[PDB]
């Protein structure tokens, strides 16, 4: 038949692939604005009270 | 260009609270300041020759064009730098 | 092997963790996740049943002939499994692309241990800690 | 670096030189088309052949016999070499180990190719010509170029054996000046200019023994043929239109092999590795023809 | 000029210190309401990289900047920034050479 | 695995296509230079000899 894309989808041409990827699900970040942050210097401590 | 900046500046932050930077200091680290001024010795003594060199020599104030301002202040003349 | 989110089904990343990858020829078509062993001179087809046969799972698919890259001992990996596994599990390959238990099969012997537990037909996470050949 | 010895003045030092190995013939860049991939698969479109019109009557429906199309696919592999010292045999060494490591993963790389080249050449080619001993000289080239000719496709290039090569420059057509129109062949042997200019072809690619796959070397699995002009059913040179085999070339970064030197973050080794990905297709095989010994 | 650039004095130590430390000096052009110029205005050259072409030219410069526990990050086009370069690699180089990178041993040295 | 081309070869890129196509067999034209070419005024007719 004639000549028709479903027959040269692959030896013609190539399917186009959208330039941008859908990110999916992103969770709500917060906590670094939502409490006092502190730049420990060390891995342990205590903090006075 | 632009009437504002556009670039960012660190500047900015959780105010006087429990960080460490050279802008973030409280009031414990300028009284700190005026505990190492106050209590003399050899290191206040550095510090105040500092100023005397910086600042101690006085000064002069210049206004370029200065007789062009002449003008009566109080029913007599000054120039700005007079004033 | 997949992942659903949503609507979506994604592959699944075959390998968690491990450089031990090493590069082999397809003796013939294989898929991602299949166990594998020497079938000729740097040559791999998939695993048969009961031991005797494993040098790693198969990291993506290819075609026969086609050069395979492999995971051995040393990593941790993603794999599907023919029945219900536990932790601390013996695996072993099925001879249907899947593995099962040591305990299932005839041997005596694991090639990998099971970490995280699955239903059959699930995909387990599992450390690959053996290589099996021909011994007679 | 802290060198052991010292080196003197007046070149009473030591002898300080290394004697290379045997190198292999390299052209399959040359004697191919070359093809910069953008990606590591792919597909080259081939249309169908030429067809007659058909003879028809008068007012009747004119049939469809539209063109039709097909693709060859390239599946490039993943071609490597690497090399792995320790930092003290850098420092103690009598020449540079990363210069001659660099050369030789280059050499192991292109050799690489020309056996990708080699091997589908050889085995791909859809026509030949048996000699059966006999004429096996300029006759063999001219069989050859007839016998893809026969197929309405013009070669234009050939590729050669050493022993195929010895057999043509003994070939009196080409020994004789009178027979030859020049003495650059007695001179010069191969690189005559007659010698890239016979029977139509315009250009030589003169091959090494060892680059052909014969499935002996470690990775690779041998081809369908015997490479060679020595013995009865030895395939020894292709005579082909170098515009229908494809060399396809694919590298992640650049266009072209890729060596990377690297320090190991642990272990006070330092290694030098070669990357190249290459394929070889026939665009079409017809256009190409062994000469078999 | 002279009354474009009333202190500049000033902005030349600044900038100048700047790309003694850092690999560049860099900042913005700004303009009174009006649309008039204002002054060039130095940005903080620690929060600011650039983003080079393929030949070596500065395209757009990317910042990130301290922000209350986390950080800012911005991308702007170098359509309407400007940079100068003190130490470089070559002539050819726009990114160029920080000496305190440059000696890190040495000062580490010194320190211990 | 990790991410390899094998696996997104069709999701995050599509393989290429050559833009050239190359030709099928292409036979020998000669009759038009090889013969005397008439330009015949009716589809029948004859030469007289
Ligand atoms: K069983
Ligand atoms: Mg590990
Ligand atoms: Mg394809
Ligand atoms: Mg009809
Ligand atoms: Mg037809
Ligand atoms: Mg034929
Ligand atoms: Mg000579
Ligand atoms: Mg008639």
């Amino acid at each position: 038949f004639a000549a028709s894309d479903p027959e040269y989808v692959d030896t013609l041409f190539r399917e186009q692939l959208l330039e941008v990827v859908m990110e999916g699900r992103e969770l709500r970040k917060v906590a670094r604005e939502a409490s006092n942050v502190i730049n420990a210097n060390t891995r342990v401590g205590d903090v006075p009270i | 260009a632009s009437s504002t900046p556009q670039t960012n500046v660190d500047s900015m932050g959780g105010g006087h609270s429990y960080q460490f930077n050279g802008q973030d200091l409280t009031f414990e680290d300028l009284r700190d300041i005026k505990d190492v001024r106050d209590s003399g010795g050899q290191v206040a003594q550095l510090m105040d020759y500092k100023a005397l060199l910086n600042f101690g020599e006085g000064c002069e104030i210049h206004v370029e064009g200065d007789d062009e301002t002449k003008q009566l202040v109080d029913g007599e003349p000054m120039t700005l730098s007079e004033w | 092997a997949t992942e659903t989110q949503g609507e979506h089904t994604f592959p699944v990343e075959v390998l968690i963790s491990g450089e031990e990858l090493r590069g082999y020829t397809a003796g013939e078509a294989l898929s991602a996740g299949e166990p594998v062993y020497l079938s000729g001179d740097y040559e791999v087809s998939a695993s048969s049943a009961d031991g005797g046969e494993f040098l790693g799972v198969n990291l993506y698919d290819v075609a026969s002939g086609e050069p395979v890259a492999l995971a051995g001992d040393d990593c941790e990996v993603r794999v599907e499994v023919s029945e219900q596994v536990t932790a601390n599990d013996e695996i072993l390959p099925d001879g249907l692309g899947t593995f099962e238990t040591v305990a299932t099969s005839a041997a005596s012997a694991g090639v990998a241990i099971v970490q995280e537990g699955a239903a059959s037909g699930e995909v387990c996470e599992a450390y690959i800690f053996a290589v099996q050949g021909t011994t007679a | 670096s802290d060198p052991e010895y010292v080196d003197t003045l007046f070149r009473e030092q030591l002898l300080e030189v290394v004697m290379e190995g045997r190198e292999l013939r390299k052209v399959a860049r040359e004697a191919s088309n070359v093809i910069n991939a953008n990606t590591r698969v792919g597909d080259v479109p081939i249309a169908s052949d030429e067809e007659f019109a058909r003879p028809t009557g008068q007012g009747a429906e004119i049939r469809d016999d539209g063109e039709t199309y097909t693709t060859v696919a390239w599946n490039a592999t993943k071609l490597t070499e690497g090399s792995r010292v320790t930092d003290e045999m850098r420092d103690q060494a009598m020449v540079d180990l990363i210069e001659r490591n660099i050369q030789r993963v280059g050499a192991s790389l292109e050799n690489g190719i020309n056996r990708v080249f080699l091997t589908e050449l050889v085995d791909n080619a859809q026509n030949n010509h048996d000699t059966a001993g006999s004429n096996q000289g300029y006759q063999a080239l001219n069989s050859a170029v007839g016998e893809v000719d026969k197929d309405d496709f013009r070669p234009d290039t050939y590729v050669t054996h050493p022993d195929y090569r010895t057999q043509l420059f003994n070939d009196t057509n080409l020994a004789y000046a009178n027979r030859a129109g020049t003495n650059e062949v007695l001179r010069n042997r191969e690189d005559a200019p007659i010698v890239g200019d016979i029977a139509g072809l315009d250009m030589h690619a003169a091959m090494s023994s060892a680059t052909y796959d014969d499935g002996t070397d470690i990775g690779w699995s041998g081809g369908s043929e015997t490479w060679g002009f020595s013995s009865d059913g030895d395939k020894g040179a292709v005579v082909y239109d170098r515009d229908n085999i494809h060399t396809i070339l694919y590298a992640p970064n650049g266009q072209d092999v890729e060596i990377k030197d690297y320090e190991d973050p642990i272990r006070d080794i330092t290694g030098v590795n070669g990357r190249l990905h290459v394929d070889c297709q026939y665009s079409q095989g017809r256009s190409s023809a062994t000469v078999q010994y | 000029l002279e009354d474009a650039f009333p202190h500049l004095d000033l902005l030349v130590l600044d900038l100048g210190g700047d790309a003694l430390w850092y690999p560049y000096a860099v900042g913005e052009i700004q303009e009174t309401i009006t649309g008039e110029f204002k002054e060039a205005l130095p940005a903080e050259p620690w929060t600011l990289m650039p983003e080079s072409d393929a030949q070596g030219k500065v395209q757009a410069w990317h910042q990130r900047t301290k922000t209350h526990g986390g950080y800012q990050t911005q991308t702007l086009p170098a359509d309407d920034l400007w940079h100068i370069v003190i130490n470089k690699a070559s002539a050819r180089d726009e990114v160029g050479i920080s000496e305190v990178l440059r000696n890190k041993d040495e000062i580490q040295a010194f320190k211990q």
